[PDB]
């Protein structure tokens, strides 16, 4: 399932094998029919939100439209239990996205230092995405810093 | 200068105020077992005391929020249908 | 210095990513023909299969999104309704 | 002439109202800015391909270096 898992995030991350729908539509179709007969359901589903989470939390622009198609496929094949959860993962980079709508709303506010100039901060909930081990900390550039200090202000 | 940051993507985790001193069903902590618990060992064979995490980025121990599932439904710091998102800290 | 410039009205172009290099309905190119038409006369008999530009700033060939309109109505790249603005480069 | 014609000049107008939002973001954070002096005064409009033909060919030359760092700067934003 972990290699299933990889070879669904390689054929996600970009369509350059095969930039029509047609034999995209087909190739998902072969790998969920492929998928039906697994079993081990649970590391696929875990594997899964973990791509998931490197292919959010990196470049955007992955596809934009084929997301509703593999959460429809995940729909039709496990049902809503574990495609809830990257439901709720979706909802969840849709907050993100718009907490940091209002954070670009109060930089253009105050526009006074240089501490925000790009800040492209991104707000995430405990739950949906694993700690990457504890939270590591050190020093950090002080302008951003400065920027950070007054995002969490906000 | 030689190198300067133009951008910066860092990414932001928020979590509610769970109290990690005090849990906000038994009142012990975040961690270090629970009112029905207590003593570390207490013939604890197998099965587990971790703390449980909701959608509404709650936590608990995973005890006090599964027998409390039985007096209500909606989690006392809010209004919010609870969920078992995550386990363990 | 004798002449320096206060004000500047640029007018700014912008395009999509339509991938001038690879046509995202054939991978071919934005130009040099497409899949149904390969070479560069193949029986050409007047017609045409310049380039396609629509409102939502996507360019392909006429020749794929005018087959494309009748597997699908929306602009693949995006969600929006597919207008027929320009044709050529 | 009826809904025809004018529908892409609707359209045209809609492409000069996000060329003004366009521009009122782009001064927003050039204003949060303010590094160099070449955007002392800067009014630029953006526009789409489909509603204005392109003049000739694009043309290219070398552009004076206030405008070069306001070009810049409205690039990076
Ligand atoms: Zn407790
Ligand atoms: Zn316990
Ligand atoms: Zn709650
Ligand atoms: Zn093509
Ligand atoms: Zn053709
Ligand atoms: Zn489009």
């Amino acid at each position: 399932p972990e290699y299933l898992s990889l070879f669904i995030d390689d054929k996600l991350k970009k369509g350059v094998k095969g930039l029509t729908e047609q034999e995209v539509e087909t190739i998902l179709d072969k790998a969920m029919v492929l998928f039906r007969f697994m079993q081990e359901k649970d590391v696929f589903e875990r594997y899964y939100k973990q791509h998931l989470a490197r292919r959010l939390l990196t470049n955007k622009s992955v596809s934009d439209d084929s997301e509703k198609n593999m959460i429809s496929k995940l729909k039709t094949e496990c049902g809503c239990q574990f495609t809830s959860k990257l439901e709720g993962m979706f909802r969840d980079m849709s907050i993100s996205n718009t907490t940091m709508d209002e954070f670009r709303q109060h930089l253009q506010a105050t526009g006074v230092s240089l501490g925000g100039v790009d800040l492209t901060v991104r707000v995430l909930t405990t739950g949906y995405w694993p700690t990457q081990s504890a939270t590591p900390k050190c020093n950090i550039p002080p302008a951003p810093r400065h920027a950070f200090e007054i995002f969490r202000r906000f | 200068k030689r190198f300067e940051v133009k951008k910066w993507n860092a990414v932001a985790l928020w979590a509610w105020d769970i109290v990690v001193d005090n849990c906000a069903i038994c009142r012990n902590h975040i961690m270090d077992l629970c009112i029905e618990c207590q003593a570390n060992q207490a013939s604890a064979t197998s099965e587990e005391c971790t703390v449980a995490w909701g959608v509404c980025n709650h936590a608990f121990h995973f005890h006090c929020i599964s027998r409390w599932l039985k007096t209500r439904q909606v989690c006392p710091l809010d209004n919010r249908e609870w969920e078992f998102q995550k386990y363990g800290h």
